[PDB]
């Protein structure tokens, strides 16, 4: 009994199947292309990719009732920590052919998997780089609407600010998935999130904060806006 | 003032008005792969020289290592990021590259990434092990031949042996100056010898009890020197490879103990798999048995007294275990967390 | 037809009438030092090409190795000594060089001799000993590195190891063809591999169970190959030196057992002096102890059964003793007598 | 009681000194120059070098009453086996500034000693070469009046003939000092000299033969003429 329907956010689709459960999904921008062994269902001559919240943080955030979702069609996003492109393949679906995605990734063997995908998904520019040194990829990107960060780095906070005060369009959005134990393995999660939010308020206008449980332990997706 | 984009190097004033652009003259990837890291290239220079002859003495790059190389090249320059130049260049791409500007960024972007990323392989760890083995082998031959060089050239200048105990120097001497009768003060200077040593040498040369060598005798010994010199270059190439390949093979391990030490662990273990299968305890004493524990070369360990060492080696082996695992499965970069933790626990040991 | 003198190469017909001379374009010594031994030089060639375009297909040199190199170069030539050319050239020198013709012959003559003769030295035997030691050292490194090359390149083409058991080949392959995907039939041919082996290789290449290498991985291994290749060149240079120096040091010894074996005797003995002080009995077993007697490598000895050997080794050691003495005192060339005698006594042993 | 007087042969001088003995000598072409530690005596403003028959074969031959001596002033001689130039320094004295001497010598360390001498004694051209391969020095010499051979070589005989049929002026002279035991260590000296003379007669007109005793054991200086 597969059935698809629109979702609050443009590009995102809701879908309930056989098991009666409801799931998230997106419109496959490159029909026939699979990125991470995702589940795909044809609605009506069109292909939808089931956005698995267990494989994507952004996914879990949406599933957990995320309020603000800056990533809309035609938007330009600077994705720090693009890795293999699992969750970035969905923002591709969303952002669509008018949207642009500058993906940065430090680990080459990881960034390598995404390269073949961007051939047909010329939506994303896979860039090998280090989010702590934004200059080293200054010639490869342009000011973006949204910055999406998901890096295993203690410096996480400044990274978003550094990259924002260099590539984020003023009055632009920023989404960072923060892992408490990445910043301070000793401190308490709630103690940490309180500081990451403070530090972020010194430059941004923290517009939301959502926990990723039960999908992620001690993780929090923040969304902010550039003054 | 000075910024770059996927097509070339642009120059802007203080008002955001172009001054003089300069498109790359070699493949954009090849050029950017240097300009990005702060290195100066053919095109970047000409663009500067040209701005000079146009009443410009002030320059500001978006990368420090660049401006640093710039000033020591003659151009007084500062460093600001993002500078007015790049801000303009990144705000209105179409204004400089066209309507299909993003498709260009995409082209070079991808090209540059394929350049920088090695292609997939099932044995690159094995390949790193051979390079490390080669490095050791090369060190063994350098010594064997340098000894031969000292013993042979000393038939003609026995005194030089002890005055140039540093092999690279002794090798450069034989290769550069050749016959002991070419010893000036400017050549001994051009080799970078302390003005004091230049004295002990020039002096030992006049009292030299060594045998006479003619042109034929000297040339053969220079051939030997040249070869030791080419062997010193090979060594650098092996190091350079180890460093690059370790990025594909075990980036986490490289970030923790450096590419060479990491490569060494993998070699002692027999492969990255094997390394990932070991427990902290085994990594702690890996490669040694008087020799003990190769991970003891870790700067934090070495600079400490034997009684403060073991504790640290433990903390390290525990981090190496995690790094070896993630490097063997995904390659995901997590060493920064790993490093923070290890650095904090080492401060406790003190 | 074609002869040479201290100024250049001349050409005469069948009547002793000059056709076309050609003065040397590099120092006369440098040129003659080759034309004399039968080697062809820049000027000799042009003189020929010029005679060709003048209705001449027949040439006759005064030296065989010359005419031999000539024909295989395209010019059908014979060899006659003294040919009409030289007979004229040597009968009337003034007719071609002037009134002070002898002073020219004297000039070049002396120059050529100073070129060919090494300057005096008190330790050239010592210098020959180091070259021999270097040769051994170089062989040791070639093997150590060639092993490394086989082990490393076999990660990408394990099959090639056994198909090219001859190191120089294996080295040339890696260096020349590089990545296993550059294996054509013309490149494997250009390496001089038997058409049959080219098959076993091309075949093993399609079934190759080896790992993938990218450009970076391959380049580092080629660097290693290049270096082994430069080491093979150094080796030749050491041999070439040993050969030349032995002419000053021990010409008699060189004529009897060859420059390398002679050099070896001197090294085992510790100097030419030491060698001269030994008796036949000690030379007979010099350098060996399963290894025995280095002089047993003597072609006449080796090609004989163990029971016919000792007798010969004796005759040789006795001649080597005489040669070592005269080489150490005067250097006077007497090996021809020494050889005749030894050759006659060896025929008796049979 | 030193006293010098002329000798049968031009360039050669007889001299009797204190010990009452009589000796051979020549006129030092390069005054003040000593070649082999020879004895020199000033006659009258002029220098004479005592030609020691114990150090020179040609010397012993003259002292033993050699009859024919082709080496006269102004003559050109091709000396095979010039070695250090001891005996060749005397033929220099004789042959004088109009005479020419092409000296061939196989052993470089030996030929080297002569080089400094020929600087001022520009009478002789020291040539490093092998008398068995005359071609390899064809460009360095010209047809000569006399050929003087003194080589330790079994092939001795042909060597003189090879070099003669290439550089000896027709009706020209040739002098070879033959060492019996160099040709055949077994055969008898007289048996050997008989064959070396036969072999030499096939091309030359053997004009003389003189034994070098008591100066040399089993040695014979032959002189011949080119047909």
């Amino acid at each position: 009994m597969v059935e698809v329907k629109k979702h609050k956010f443009p590009g995102v689709y809701v879908v309930i199947d056989d098991d009666g459960s409801e799931k998230i999904a997106t419109k496959n921008l490159v029909p026939g292309q699979r990125v991470y062994g995702e589940r795909v269902i044809k609605w009506e001559g069109e292909e939808y990719r089931i956005w698995n919240p267990h494989r994507s943080k952004l996914g879990a955030a949406i599933v957990n009732g995320l309020k603000n979702f800056p990533i809309k069609p035609g938007k330009s996003v600077l994705y720090l920590g693009i890795a293999s492109g699992t969750t970035a393949s969905h923002v591709s679906d969303i952002v669509g052919w008018e949207g642009k995605i500058y993906g940065i990734e430090f680990s080459p063997r990881v960034l390598r998997e995404l390269v073949p995908i961007v051939e047909e998904r010329r939506n994303i520019i896979p860039i090998l780089g280090d989010a702590t040194k934004p200059e080293e990829y200054r010639a490869l990107v342009t000011k973006v609407d949204v910055i999406f960060e998901d890096v295993a780095q203690p410096t996480q906070a400044k990274i978003l600010i550094d990259n924002a005060k260099a590539y984020l369009k003023r009055g632009g959005y920023g989404m960072i998935a923060v892992k408490s134990r990445s910043i301070d393995v000793t401190k308490e999660p709630e103690q940490v999130f309180k500081e990451v939010e403070r530090e972020l308020s010194e430059y941004f206008e923290v517009i939301e904060r959502l926990n990723l449980e039960p999908y992620e332990k001690d993780h929090a997706l923040f969304v902010v806006r550039k003054p | 003032f000075i910024s770059e984009n996927v097509r070339g190097i642009y120059a802007f004033d203080e008002n955001g008005n172009l001054i003089e652009k300069r498109y790359f003259t070699d493949k954009p990837e090849k050029v950017l792969d240097q300009l990005l890291k702060g290195e100066i290239t053919k095109d970047l220079e000409e663009l500067l020289n040209s701005l000079k002859e146009k009443g410009y003495d002030e320059f500001v790059f978006e990368h420090p290592e660049l401006s640093r190389r710039a000033k020591e090249l003659g151009f007084s320059a500062t460093t600001e990021f993002p500078n007015i130049a790049g801000e303009r260049l990144r705000s209105n791409p179409e204004e400089f590259l066209g309507e299909n500007w993003f498709e260009e960024y995409y082209k070079v972007g991808v090209a540059l990434t394929r350049m920088r990323i090695q292609e997939q392989s099932g044995a690159r760890d094995k390949m790193v092990i051979q390079a490390i083995e080669a490095l050791d082998d090369v060190d063994k031959v350098i010594n064997l031949l340098v000894a031969r060089l000292r013993e042979w050239y000393s038939l003609h200048f026995p005194e030089l042996d002890e005055l140039l105990p540093k092999h690279p120097q002794y090798v450069a001497f034989v290769k550069t100056v050749g016959h002991r009768d070419n010893i000036n003060e400017e050549v001994l200077r051009e080799l970078g010898l302390s003005e004091e040593k230049i004295k002990k040498i020039l002096e030992a040369k006049e009292k030299t009890m060594g045998a006479w060598m003619d042109q034929t005798d000297i040339e053969v010994v220079r051939q030997l020197a040249e070869e030791i010199d080419r062997l010193y270059q090979l060594r650098k190439k092996l190091e350079d490879y180890i460093d690059r390949a370790m990025d594909d093979v075990a980036p986490n391990l490289k970030a923790l103990v450096g590419a060479k030490l990491a490569a060494r662990l993998i070699s002692l273990a027999g492969g990255l798999r094997e390394l990932a299968m070991m427990p902290s305890s085994t990594i702690q004493v890996l490669g040694a048995e008087p020799k003990h524990g190769v991970i003891y070369q870790y700067p934090a360990i070495n600079r400490s007294p034997w009684w403060q060492r073991g504790k640290i080696a433990r903390a390290l082996a525990g981090k190496l275990a995690i790094a070896a695992r993630v490097d063997y499965f995904s390659g995901e970069y997590i060493a920064e967390e790993l490093k923070k933790e290890l650095e904090a626990r080492i401060r406790e040991i003190k």
